């Protein structure tokens, strides 16, 4: 699947002004599939234990706390209960994704987490919560990655910038556990 | 005893020899979107199987 | 790049298509597939090798020998 | 190799001493031990033996001073200006150490006890151990007020220490006011701070969990200093340190031949530096080959909507 | 053979920070290697099996990974 | 509270000679105990994530099973 | 079954409590959960040790020492 469109607007709302190279636009849409992934997965598991047939938001929220470090989980899990609450407030919003106040698609993250036969049912919450979860974390790389790229003195993010966000940051180090990329 | 590797002549092994830094297309097949995205589930039925291959065996 | 070419790629892709030969016996490779995995292997040696030297630094030599990848791999969970 | 001037002895009252101590490097292939003095000018060692060995305050180039606390010797170093010989050979450095004692308790039917009165025997392991650092911290206060502040004691500052292999072996390397040092294994590790021209880092790229650090000496006749096999972890700290001692640091990602590059500088000293010095350790194709983003394929509808509702 | 060539895998033991090489270490990195790969290969040509598929894709090779180790690309 | 010193200096010794370890030197009981209550802070950081889940006060050891899944 | 209980139980009792309280969350815990983290704790040691003991011989010494245990414990992939 493909989420760079969304990279890009979350690009632009952290550092309007920088872009990113094919290559480095690359690495960060296999990092969200993986997490995506590693998240829908631990999602499931948590479903078959509590012997619900059911994925909602709680099932999410208790992954990403299982999965991301510390601060990150707990930046994560805040993100996601603003986006849960948001589309539980109000109706007025005519997409899913404006109604919780994200860039991400929730309509592909929903669609793709019923696709992946994870659970018998998917609730409303749960992809909401998802794509707020993904787009946090897209955002703290990116704000690292944009950093490193202007004390480079570049207009753009190529893939080194990525690794020193990641490596350098010990929680983002632990979360992708140095995984290979070139 | 051993060999050295830090040494005079350390840079003969770094040489660009054309000939043998790009991939032949021999065997090498190209799709042109020929080729299908793997679904969700032949991806599960595959892991299923390989699980199994790998009880039978350690 | 000179630093960057660690496997030469023609011999890597001749020995891929050989193992391709014991589990289809009429294969075909991507270009990207084999490219992630010259990159794979390159960076699970290099890992191993560091372990290595590491467990070469254990016991007082300069020089690695078998000895020491064995025992990293041991170590790893490899083979037992 | 240098002569060094006789040992000031007086007999009178003052005469700090330091029992129980073993000698690095040894005189015979056995452990020699005996008893260190402090005299006017300098240091006896008086050995069971009757070996001695003197040492000058003048000839001390770093005294040290490595506590028991997380180790199982308490040790005094002296790394010295100019090489001396009480065994064979000339020695470079010469420490001595107590050691705190349950050194190799093995396992057996004679262990097989198990009482609980290890809990008092541990508060005499405990009594010891401060017995051991206050002694230890008397003598070097009565010898640091005698010397009149020609020698100062340094305590090396374990918060900046790290793991490395200089000499095929992962030791602890802690900095000091004037040192990088490690004498809690010999051969020990002593590089003084001042003759360090610059520090350049190897094998430094993501994917790796260790890396080379080489010390180059102001003094390009001398080979430069490997440590080996750092966990990365320990970067971005020793890089905090080197900036508290204004040491100037470069990256590589590729090992070089250092041997022969003091070998190119050395014979001709004049050339380098018109090339620009050591600009080539600094950066200054790529971005050629690489594309920046634009959007393509449009983007999906994302105007599927609808939800489950009741 | 394997032709996995001296050199190539005297550049690798230097990126590890390998100092020194016994000779019986070419082989044995041959052998070595050979295990890795193999290992791989047969979980990415089940993967490409499943799907009606005769030719392997990169995607076949990063799901195959992801059982030892994850590679961000494609 | 300092009851990772409560685990006895017989017990480390003991886990030893099922190890197989022969001889021990004296600074290995503080490393065993520095790890030990490394291994069982990740263990109780998820098993305690997974009693929550079920809306529960008490840990059960099913919780301790998936825990140990994941290390 | 054939796993002795080294450990003495109300030790690692109390530090399993221990835990809890750094986390500051208030949870109770059955005999059971408490009994399998002893088990798996044990185990857990006497591999390292197994791996430790290894490090040992490679180094041609018959006495284990921390540096041993963190080289094992280093290429496990721990921290």
């Amino acid at each position: 699947e493909s989420y760079s469109i969304y990279v890009y607007k979350v690009l632009k709302q952290v550092h309007p002004d920088t872009g990113i190279s094919s290559k480095a636009m690359g690495i960060m849409n296999s990092f969200v599939n993986d997490i995506f992934e590693r998240i829908a997965g631990e999602a499931s598991r948590l479903a078959h234990y509590n012997k619900r047939s059911t994925i909602t938001s709680r099932e999410i929220q208790t992954a990403v706390r299982l999965l991301l470090p510390g601060e990150l989980a707990k930046h994560a899990v805040s993100e996601g209960t603003k986006a849960v609450t948001k589309y539980t407030s109000s109706k007025k919003a005519k997409t899913r994704s404006s109604r919780a106040g994200l860039q991400f698609p929730v309509g592909r993250v929903h669609r793709l987490l019923r696709k992946g036969n994870y659970s018998e049912r998917v609730g409303a919450g749960a992809p909401v919560y998802l794509a707020a979860v993904l787009e946090y974390l897209t955002a703290e790389i990116l704000e690292l990655a944009g950093n490193a790229a202007r004390d480079n003195k570049k207009t753009r993010i190529i893939p080194r910038h990525l690794q020193l966000a990641i490596r350098n940051d010990e929680e983002l180090n632990k979360l992708l556990g140095k995984v290979t990329i070139a | 005893d051993g060999e050295e590797l830090i040494g005079d002549g350390m840079e003969r092994d770094y040489r660009a020899i054309p000939e043998l830094d790009a991939y032949e297309a021999e065997g090498l097949a190209l799709d042109d979107e020929d080729v299908e995205e793997l679904t969700a589930s032949q991806r599960e039925a595959a892991e299923r199987a390989m699980r199994q291959r790998d009880r039978e065996a350690g | 790049k000179s630093t960057e070419l660690l496997i030469r790629k023609l011999p890597f892709q001749r020995l891929v298509r050989e193992i391709a030969q014991d589990f289809k016996t009429d294969l075909r490779f991507q270009s990207s597939a084999v490219m992630a995995l010259q990159e794979a292997c390159e960076a699970y040696l290099v890992g191993l090798f560091e372990d290595t030297n590491l467990c070469a630094i254990h016991a007082k030599r300069v020089t690695i020998m078998p000895k020491d990848i064995q025992l990293a791999r041991r170590i790893r969970g490899e083979r037992a | 190799i240098v002569k060094q001037d006789s040992l000031v002895i007086n007999l009178n009252r003052s005469n700090p001493k330091l029992k129980d101590l073993y000698i690095r490097p040894n005189i015979a292939q056995k452990r020699m031990q005996g008893s260190l003095e402090a005299h006017v000018n300098g240091f006896r060692f008086t050995s069971v033996r009757g070996d001695k060995v003197d040492i000058l305050y003048n000839n001390i180039k770093h005294a040290l001073f490595q506590p028991c606390d997380g180790e199982m010797i308490i040790v005094l170093h002296f790394h010295l200006k100019n090489a001396i010989m009480f065994g064979k050979k000339r020695h470079t450095d010469v420490q001595f150490y107590t050691e705190v004692g349950e050194i190799t308790t093995d396992l057996g039917k004679h262990q097989h006890m198990h009482d609980r009165d290890d809990l008092y025997a541990e508060q005499m392991e405990r009594e010891m151990r401060h017995k051991l650092k206050t002694a230890f911290k008397n003598f070097i206060e009565k010898v640091e007020a005698l010397t009149k502040e020609e020698l100062e004691f340094e305590v090396p500052f374990r918060d900046l220490g790290f793991n490395g292999a200089p000499y095929r072996s992962t030791c602890l390397l802690q900095p000091t006011s004037s040192a990088l040092v490690n004498a809690t294994e010999w051969p020990p590790f002593v590089v003084t701070l001042d003759e360090v021209e610059l520090i350049h880092f190897e094998r430094v790229q993501f994917h790796l969990k260790n890396f080379d650090m080489v010390i180059v000496y102001k003094d390009y006749s001398k080979k430069v200093t490997m440590i080996n096999a750092i966990p990365v972890a320990s970067l971005d700290p020793i890089k905090e340190w080197l900036n508290s001692c204004d040491l100037k640091y470069t990256e590589g990602v590729q090992s070089l031949n250092w041997t022969k590059i003091m070998k190119t500088i050395v014979d001709d000293p004049e050339g380098f530096f018109e090339q620009g010095g050591w600009s080539f350790l600094e950066p200054e194709e790529s971005e050629i080959e690489d594309e920046t983003f634009n959007p393509s394929e449009d983007d999906y509808e994302e105007e599927e909507e609808d939800s489950d509702e009741d | 053979i394997q032709g996995i060539t001296k050199p190539a895998i005297r550049r690798l033991a230097r990126r590890g920070g390998v100092k020194r090489i016994s000779g019986l270490i070419y082989e044995e990195t041959r052998g070595v290697l050979k295990v890795f790969l193999e290992n791989v290969i047969r979980d990415a040509v089940t993967y490409t099996e499943h799907a009606k598929r005769k030719t392997v894709t990169a995607m076949d090779v990063v799901y195959a990974l992801k059982r030892q180790g994850r590679t961000l690309y494609g």
